[PDB]
């Protein structure tokens, strides 16, 4: 039975992923005064399927130059990666059930940038490698503000334990607390995604398609799949953080559709950035993280320190 | 028989890759304009699944959108090699199809199918982007009558 | 026209609430028709191991009311 | 299911032989990886769940990683694999099988003086039977931190803040 | 200490950790907290030398306590032995052994 | 001593031979003393879970962070050799013989 | 343990769509074909490009503070003591020295991506 | 708002403590039975295993102090079944 | 006078986010010393019961130990009820 | 009540079509339910139709026939099947069919 | 160990704007010096005007700026006018000057949203491109060609306007304005657009002018010079 748990869990998932790429190109098309797939299927249903079928009947064209053993390591750590990353969601209650769950995401999270470091690597062309190197710096550095952002964070939660999270937002939206820290936070897990003005490993019209440029097909369809499963992650992550949902635990069914609803609304809202603004240069991002980003960021973790003690809301431990 | 299956599956896999042509954006000259409009909001190329695409890795057709030169010919080749298969390339415009107004020059090869194989020619100069369309409709029909399952089954 | 757009996203909201039901319906099913004991501390987990000891059927969600002994 | 340290602790010896043998840097900090990963694992089967999390967040996602980082800057024209030597070959070879002779002899003798005197009657065997209430003893320990280790706290951040400015010295390169 | 700074000024700068049956957080004791009592309140103030012999037995039961090694033999000669019997069909462990 | 101890010492015996005996990258000695770093990290971790020394829980923690520090002094010092050789080549550390 | 078993069901299958992503395609592969992609013409190997110090500077300060950061995680529990004024001196201490370091490798050009 | 939750969050944890503390007698009267009861059919067993390894005593302690010890798992497990002591050893660590 | 003024001009029209995070850092650094509340977020910590009250033996003259829990003896939490 | 009428016309639309099986078959056909008037049927079985209050170049359209030249068209069609006479008037160069 | 990254490719990039190689040298992150490369599409459009009548090297000209197909038309006819010493009519030149600022239009959206979409602002492209639609829709039925329309020759223009080509024209003007609006409210004071835009590729009016600049890379340098005021035609 807990078998099926992880299967249930993680299928649907992926077909959220196939479609979240149908509703990307269609929010995009209709903020361009286009339609975008409307043809294949009733309106681009079985797009997606299209999609799929299409790029594992491809020819993968591997690099000559390329040490394979990683080549394919790094679409399956990316992709193991970006499935487990729901294993402690509470959607109402999570497969795994952790007292550090969310310092578990932390560290997954922290593992996925393997799969960008170990691609640029493998797939040698001697240029793709600093592409590579510009996204893990850019990944590592905006982990920073990650971590510090979900530590001030919790100190209104008491622990790790992301179903705790639910309890401390019964009354009131962390959001109403924290809206400060939901901004860097929301813009943080945008750029860590590599999505909108932040996508500069993948810039396409930067450096056509960057540390993906030799992937094909397959390899590329999947490493496609863990970034889009990252990304509704994240924004599932986001809203359990900052919009927590009422819970009934006699009908945990409201609970998911609250849930998912709001997942989809933020979803819905990383789209919206693709398509309102230009992009950030590398070095304009990163000036960004450090030296706008970072100060506020360790003042509000000061402030969220000093607070609870000052008002004696410290939460409980358990 | 056993050819019923084998037809029912070059159906599918040539309706999987009918509906997700990704071309490649190769604007040479007039003839590019007229092609990203084709892309903008009146003809939509992406209501059809024709995406924008990126580097050839990920494409399934060329568009050779404009004059070929004598100085450019090795890097459409190049890239037309670096497609993965199937590919298919689409002549758009008189200097593509036999070198147009450009014919008798010194400079420009007289038409892409001298350097490579050439799937659907799109006449005009340059071509209407609803005649660019046309084109992208019939190369999907080529692709909807292949029968590579089919040959396999009967060698 | 917009509201075409809806059909893509419906179907994206089934795929995400089908692991959320999924969850709250096995830990129902296979914990005795109530909540999944949650043990974040030995204390809780000792509670469960107590709980399967009494029941006789090695199972911790199987309580034992006052009908047991008193 | 029965032995699972064991299995745990073979393996990360295996990954340090991997790794010390010295392949080119970015199969030596594979390797390296590899064995964090499995030594996480091992302090999570001991209850030291923060610990454990500690070691991937920081170690493996962060010092490593930016050891795979600057090995992906310097690093040679054609960077080396594992095989292109015969004495990584050699290497990696005595080290597994010095792991599997001292595991065989110490599985069915239980008496091994290497250095040291070992037993392996199992693993399970030295912990302690009782109740941590109502927190984890782990936690409470490392908060102590704050309370309890003022002094570390000092001479720690101190180290950092000398760290930030000792490299900003030493790579300024005049 | 080299320089015992710490006793001059009355500041404990890490003699908190220094010990396993020192104050702990929320009173949660050490594994060996009372073996480690006994030694210490043996050895006290007699020098090293005197406490390496005089308090040997403390000692010895510390070490057993830290590191079970003379446990572990005992444990590991009641399995084998149970075993070296099993083979021959001598001993059949009980129902509460069992199951 | 378990032999999860065993196996523990042994890495940390592992990870200084193959510190001692050198090749030609630096970057595969740092390697091996992050090695030796680890493998300290868990034997002090099992020690002090094991006995529940609960004020020693920190201690990790602290080899953690100073050994990391200890970790970037030592890849600035192959930058700036690598900046000198082009390369990170022990063998080029040698002009101290005279 | 139920969490080993959801890493391995998430590591096989991602395995499992390599090997189907990897094998089920018909392949006909010729030289030029999986030449190094370089937008139309072949790619420079030249020597070791990925260089400068300001990549391998950004990698040790996120290092550094990454490791204040790891000294700052057990905060949550460190508000459960009864000794608030000093665990609040020692957290607020360690973001002002987080902060100084932010701040001292920020005047000393230090975060700057010069010419 | 956060003050107002947080305060009476403090207040609920309290009373369950303290629940927690009024069982807890309960708790250690049983704990303390079970393992005596379980050390004392360790003794029995081994009264008959080690019946003839020679200069083999049973009961014997290990330890010079007469104090009582608190046994290890392998004391108390050590003669069982790998599935139990698995639980007694794992069984905490590996809910989830 | 006007020379701070003119400082904090010129920071809130060029540098705004350097000063929102230096006057959260420094009212997170004065704030506590100053609220009557503190010392209450201690007294909440001191009062979370995680071990057990063991008891003592009455040897006579300990009139202000309970005996019961419900005796009119011991730290009372009526403060925290209303808090 | 202004969505009341947005969800009567959708339901007249499939009523407009002459049921479900009809809507579907428009749907899947031309990717479009709109109901317009039926301008003219030329020889080879095409229809056109106007709506004059679409917006310019959608207030005209041809569902294209299923048979033509005996080839099957119900999925396969293509904007040369539009005779001459029909080619000007679709494409707007006239106001008369 | 100076290995200045010497990238000298990036034509099939869909930056390159067409057809460009630049071979580039940058001194870690930044340029040193660009090598522009271009002849990729050097047609001999010169060499073949000499084989050509008058009339016939006409339609030459729609394909050299082919986003400005009427104003290279009209430069053209105006050398070819000068040289037969004859002069448009009043009509036919009240039509090339309509017609040029309706090609001065869509060269001015097709430069500011390619600029864009370059950069990462992909979306103000289409809503322009809607309208660049339009004025192809007007180039059609004035010449039958929605861009290489041939129309502007020497002595005027080819054929008159058809009978409601000026109401539409005047319909579609009222209303552009309204999508310049749209893309200020995109581009203008986005702190990003800005960001990638100011104070990058500054050049001096001198310098300006001594490299041969003309038309907004003049005036951009605040130098006060237009044609089409100075120079009137
Ligand atoms: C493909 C690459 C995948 C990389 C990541 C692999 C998973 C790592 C995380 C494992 C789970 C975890 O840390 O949970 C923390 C969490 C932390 O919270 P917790 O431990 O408090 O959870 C509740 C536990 N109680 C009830 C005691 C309070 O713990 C768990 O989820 C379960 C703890 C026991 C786990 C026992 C097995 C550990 C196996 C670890 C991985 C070993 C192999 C690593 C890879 C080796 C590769 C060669
Ligand atoms: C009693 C109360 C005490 C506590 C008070 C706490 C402080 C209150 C006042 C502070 C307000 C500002 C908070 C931080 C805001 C960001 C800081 C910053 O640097 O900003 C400027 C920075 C930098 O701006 P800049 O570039 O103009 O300035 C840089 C510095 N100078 C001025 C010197 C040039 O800008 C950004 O961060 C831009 C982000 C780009 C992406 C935009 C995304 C748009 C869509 C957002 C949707 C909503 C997001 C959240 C969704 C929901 C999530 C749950
Ligand atoms: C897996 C099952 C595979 C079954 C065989 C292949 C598919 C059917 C044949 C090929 C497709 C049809 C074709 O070629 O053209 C269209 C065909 C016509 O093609 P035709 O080639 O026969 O037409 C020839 C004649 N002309 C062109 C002139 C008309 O029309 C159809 O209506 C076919 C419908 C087939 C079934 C469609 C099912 C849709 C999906 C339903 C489930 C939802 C998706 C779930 C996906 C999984 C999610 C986890
Ligand atoms: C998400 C995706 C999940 C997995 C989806 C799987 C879908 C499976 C349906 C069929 C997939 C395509 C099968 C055919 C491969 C492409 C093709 O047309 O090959 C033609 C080729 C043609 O071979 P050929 O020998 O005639 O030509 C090759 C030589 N040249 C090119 C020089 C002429 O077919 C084969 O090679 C043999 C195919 C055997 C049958 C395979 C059936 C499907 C097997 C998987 C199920
Ligand atoms: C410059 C460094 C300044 C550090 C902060 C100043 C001291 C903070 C403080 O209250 O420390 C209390 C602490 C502890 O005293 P305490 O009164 O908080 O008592 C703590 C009691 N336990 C451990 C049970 C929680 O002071 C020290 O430990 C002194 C260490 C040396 C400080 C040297 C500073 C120079
Ligand atoms: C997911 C991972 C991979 C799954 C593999 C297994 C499934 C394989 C089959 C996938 C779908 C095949 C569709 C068959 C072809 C087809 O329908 O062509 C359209 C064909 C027409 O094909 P056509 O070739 O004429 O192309 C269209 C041309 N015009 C626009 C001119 C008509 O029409 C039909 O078949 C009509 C019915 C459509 C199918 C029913 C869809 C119902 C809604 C499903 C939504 C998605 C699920 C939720
Ligand atoms: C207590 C029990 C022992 C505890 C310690 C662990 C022992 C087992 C694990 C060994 C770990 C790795 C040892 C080898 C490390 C290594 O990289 O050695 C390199 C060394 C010289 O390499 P290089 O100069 O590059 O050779 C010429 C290349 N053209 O290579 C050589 O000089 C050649 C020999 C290579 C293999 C030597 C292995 C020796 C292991 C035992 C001795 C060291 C301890
Ligand atoms: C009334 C209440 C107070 C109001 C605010 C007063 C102080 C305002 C903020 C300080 C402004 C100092 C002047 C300034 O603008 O410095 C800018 C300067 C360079 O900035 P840069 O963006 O690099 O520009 C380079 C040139 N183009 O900057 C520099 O060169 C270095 C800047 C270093 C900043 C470090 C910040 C660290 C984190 C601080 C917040 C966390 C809390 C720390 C403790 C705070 C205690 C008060
Ligand atoms: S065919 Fe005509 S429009 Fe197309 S590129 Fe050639 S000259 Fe330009």
């Amino acid at each position: 039975m807990f078998m099926i748990n992880i299967l249930s869990l993680i299928i649907p998932i992926l077909l959220a992923v196939a479609f979240l790429t149908l509703v990307e190109r269609k929010v995009l098309g209709y903020m361009q005064l286009r339609k975008g797939p409307n043809v294949v299927g009733p309106y681009g249903l079985l797009q997606p399927i299209a999609d799929a079928l299409k790029l594992v009947t491809k020819e993968p064209l591997r690099p000559g130059t390329s040490s394979i053993s990683m080549f394919i390591i790094a679409p399956i750590l990316g992709l193991s990666l970006a499935l487990t990353m729901w294993v402690p969601l509470p959607m109402p209650y999570p497969l795994i059930n952790m007292n550090l769950g969310v310092l578990f995401m932390l560290a997954m999270s922290s593992l996925a940038v393997y799969s960008i470091l170990w691609s640029g690597w493998a797939s040698n062309s001697k240029y793709a490698l600093i592409g590579a190197l510009r996204a893990v710096a850019q990944t590592i550095s905006y982990e920073v503000t990650l971590a510090i952002i979900l530590l001030s964070v919790l100190l209104m939660n008491g622990s790790y334990t992301l179903s705790t999270l639910i309890t401390t937002q019964e009354h009131i939206w962390m959001i109403f607390t924290s809206w400060p820290l939901a901004m860097m936070w929301f813009i943080s897990t945008l750029a860590e995604t590599n999505r909108a003005p932040f996508d500069l490993t993948e810039g396409e019209s930067e450096l056509v398609s960057g540390f993906n440029v030799e992937y094909a097909a397959g390899p590329f369809a999947m490493f496609f799949m863990a970034e889009y499963a990252n990304i509704i992650m994240m924004n599932a992550f986001t809203a359990i953080l900052f919009l927590g949902a009422s819970h009934d635990p006699h009908t945990p069914e409201l609970y998911t559709i609250n849930f998912v609803l709001k997942t989809l609304a933020l979803t819905i809202t990383f789209l919206w950035i693709r398509a309102s603004y230009p992009r950030f240069r590398y070095d304009q991002l990163m000036h960004l993280l450090w030296k706008s980003f970072l100060p506020l960021t360790l003042a509000l973790c000061m402030w969220h320190i000093s607070l609870p003690i000052m008002t004696a809301s410290i939460p409980p431990q358990s | 028989r056993g050819e019923y299956v084998v037809a029912k599956l070059d159906d599918l896999v040539n309706w999987a890759r009918r509906s997700s042509l990704w071309p490649m954006t190769f604007g040479l000259a007039c003839c590019a304009v007229e092609m990203m409009h084709m892309a903008a909001p009146r003809y939509d190329m992406d209501r059809f699944g024709v995406v924008f695409r990126a580097s050839p890795r990920q494409s399934d057709v060329m568009i050779v959108a404009g004059t070929l030169t004598n100085k450019m010919a090795p890097a459409l080749r190049k890239v037309y090699d670096q497609m993965p298969e199937p590919r298919y390339v689409v002549s758009m415009g008189s200097c593509a199809n036999g070198g147009g107004y450009y014919h008798y020059s010194y400079s420009v090869v007289r038409g892409c199918d001298r350097i490579v194989p050439v799937d659907i020619y799109v006449p005009g100069c340059p071509p209407t982007a609803e005649a660019l369309l046309y084109g992208i409709l019939q190369l999907q029909r080529k692709i909807k009558r292949e029968k590579r399952l089919r040959i396999w089954y009967r060698r | 026209m917009w509201f075409e757009i809806l059909p893509g996203i419906a179907v994206m909201a089934a795929c995400l609430f089908i692991p959320g039901m999924a969850t709250a319906h096995i830990h129902k099913f296979t914990n005795g028709g109530k909540e999944k004991r949650v043990a974040h501390f030995s204390y809780q987990w000792n509670l469960m191991e107590r709980d399967r000891c009494i029941s006789g059927v090695n199972r911790y969600h199987v309580t034992k009311g006052l009908e047991n002994i008193d | 299911t029965m032995y699972i340290a064991f299995i745990l602790s073979t393996i990360f010896v295996i990954g340090f032989v991997g790794f010390s043998s010295k392949p080119s840097p970015i199969y030596g900090g594979l390797g390296l990886i590899v064995s964090g990963g499995v030594g996480c694992g091992i302090v999570l089967n001991f209850g030291g769940s923060f610990l454990g999390l500690m070691v991937f967040l920081i170690y493996l996602g962060g010092m490593l990683v930016v050891f795979g980082y600057t090995t992906a800057m310097a690093t040679e024209m054609y960077p080396e694999v594992w095989v292109s030597n015969k004495t990584v070959f050699g290497a990696f070879v005595s080290g597994l099988m010095m792991e599997f002779c001292m595991v065989y002899y110490a599985l069915k003798e239980e008496e091994v003086e290497i250095i040291f005197k070992f037993n392996g009657l199992g693993d399970w065997v030295i912990y302690d039977t009782g109740d941590s209430g109502f927190f984890s003893e782990e936690a409470m320990g490392i908060a102590a931190l704050y309370s309890y280790g003022t002094w570390l706290v000092i001479v720690t951040g101190w180290s950092l803040l000398i760290g930030v400015v000792v490299i900003m010295e030493i790579t300024r390169g005049n | 200490p080299f320089f015992d700074v710490q006793k001059r000024l009355g500041l404990d700068l890490d003699r908190w950790m220094t010990i396993q049956s020192a104050e702990q957080p929320h009173k949660i004791p050490g594994r060996c907290h009372a073996f480690e009592k006994e030694w210490i309140e043996c050895a006290h103030g007699i020098g090293g030398i005197r406490a390496e012999k005089e308090c040997k037995i403390e000692f010895d039961d510390f070490v057993e306590c830290l590191l079970r090694q003379k446990t572990m033999k005992r444990l590991s000669a009641i399995k084998r032995q149970r075993d070296k019997l099993i083979k021959e069909g001598k001993y059949t462990p009980p129902p509460h052994h069992l199951g | 001593m378990p032999l999860v101890y065993m196996n523990i010492i042994m890495a940390f015996a592992i990870a200084l031979a193959g510190l001692l005996m050198y090749r030609s990258h630096l970057m595969s000695s740092l390697l091996c003393l992050e090695g030796m770093m680890l493998s300290l990290f868990i034997m002090s971790t099992l020690i002090i879970l094991n006995t529940h020394f609960t004020l020693a829980n920190m201690m990790p923690i602290i080899l953690l962070v100073f050994a990391a520090c200890e970790a970037a002094l030592g890849l600035s010092l192959l930058v700036m050799v690598s900046n000198t050789y082009g390369t990170d080549y022990v063998q080029n550390l040698n002009l101290l013989q005279c | 343990m139920n969490i080993m078993l959801t890493l391995l069901t998430n590591v096989t299958l991602a395995s499992l769509l390599v090997l189907i992503a990897f094998w089920l395609p018909q392949l006909n592969a010729y030289s030029e074909k999986t030449s190094p992609y370089e937008c139309g013409f072949d790619p420079m190997g030249s020597a070791r490009l990925p260089f400068s110090m300001k990549f391998f500077l950004v990698a040790i300060t996120f290092l550094l503070f990454d490791l204040e950061i790891a000294l700052l995680l057990p905060l949550p529990w460190a508000s459960q003591t009864n000794n608030l004024k000093t665990m609040l001196t020692m957290a607020l201490f360690l973001l002002i020295l987080l902060a100084a370091s932010l701040a001292y490798e920020w005047t000393q050009k230090g975060l700057e991506w010069a010419e | 708002s956060m003050m107002k939750w947080n305060r009476e969050r403090r207040r609920l944890q309290i009373e369950d403590f303290e629940a927690r503390i009024a069982l807890m007698p309960l708790f250690q009267a049983e704990k303390d039975r079970r393992v005596l009861q379980m050390l004392r059919e360790n003794l029995e067993e081994e009264a008959i295993i080690m019946k003839d390894v020679p200069d083999w005593k049973v009961g014997e302690s290990v330890f010079h102090t007469t104090r009582w010890v608190t046994p290890m798992m392998g004391e108390l497990y050590g003669l069982r079944t790998n599935e139990e002591i698995l639980s007694a050893t794992y069984g905490f660590i590996w809910y989830t | 006078a006007g020379r701070i003024a003119s400082f904090l001009k010129n920071a809130w029209a060029k540098e705004p986010v350097l000063v929102a995070s230096f006057a959260i850092g420094g009212l997170a650094i004065i704030l506590p010393s100053l609220s009557p509340y503190t010392n209450y977020a201690i007294r909440i910590n001191r009062a979370t019961p995680y071990n057990y009250p063991v008891p003592l033996r009455d040897d006579g003259n300990m009139p202000d130990v309970p005996s019961h829990p419900q005796d009119p003896q011991g730290p009372s939490l009526e403060w925290l009820k209303n808090l | 009540m202004e969505l009341v009428q947005v969800l009567r016309r959708g339901l007249q639309q499939v009523s407009g079509h002459g049921g479900l099986r009809g809507y579907l078959r428009v749907l899947f056909r031309a990717n479009d339910v709109r109901v317009g008037t039926l301008v003219g049927e030329d020889k080879y079985g095409n229809k056109y139709y106007e709506d004059n209050k679409q917006f310019f170049g959608r207030h005209r359209w041809v569902i294209y026939t299923t048979e033509m030249n005996g080839r099957d068209t119900f999925w396969d069609v293509d904007g040369s099947m539009v005779p001459p006479e029909w080619h000007r008037w679709l494409h707007c160069m006239t106001d008369d069919p | 160990l100076v290995s200045n990254l010497t990238l000298n490719f990036g034509p099939q990039h869909p930056a390159a704007h067409g057809v460009l190689r630049l071979v580039m040298e940058l001194s870690g992150e930044m340029v040193r010096k660009c090598d522009p490369h271009i002849g990729l599409l050097h047609r001999g459009t010169e060499k073949l005007i000499e084989y050509k009548t008058y009339l016939q090297a006409l339609p030459y000209f729609d394909r050299l700026d082919y986003v400005s197909m009427m104003c290279n038309e009209q430069a053209y006819s105006l050398a070819v006018e000068k040289l037969l010493n004859i002069q448009p009519p009043p009509r036919a030149q009240w039509i090339r000057v309509l017609f040029g600022e309706i090609t001065r239009l869509l060269n001015h959206i097709m430069a500011v949203t390619t600029h864009a979409l370059d950069i990462g602002a992909m979306t103000p492209f289409f809503w322009m491109f809607e309208e660049r639609e339009k004025m192809f829709e007007f180039y059609e039925r004035v010449s039958g060609a929605r861009m290489h329309a041939a129309y502007i020759r020497p002595g005027g223009v080819h054929q008159d306007l058809p009978l409601g080509l000026l109401d539409d024209i005047y319909e579609f003007s009222k209303n552009f304005s309204f999508r310049i609006d749209e893309l200020e409210e995109m581009l203008t004071n986005n702190r990003i657009w800005r960001n990638r835009t100011v104070d990058i590729g500054v050049v001096t009016a001198e310098d300006a002018l001594n490299y041969g600049f003309s038309g907004v890379m003049l005036r951009g340098s605040g130098i006060q010079w237009d044609l089409r005021k100075t120079q009137p035609y």
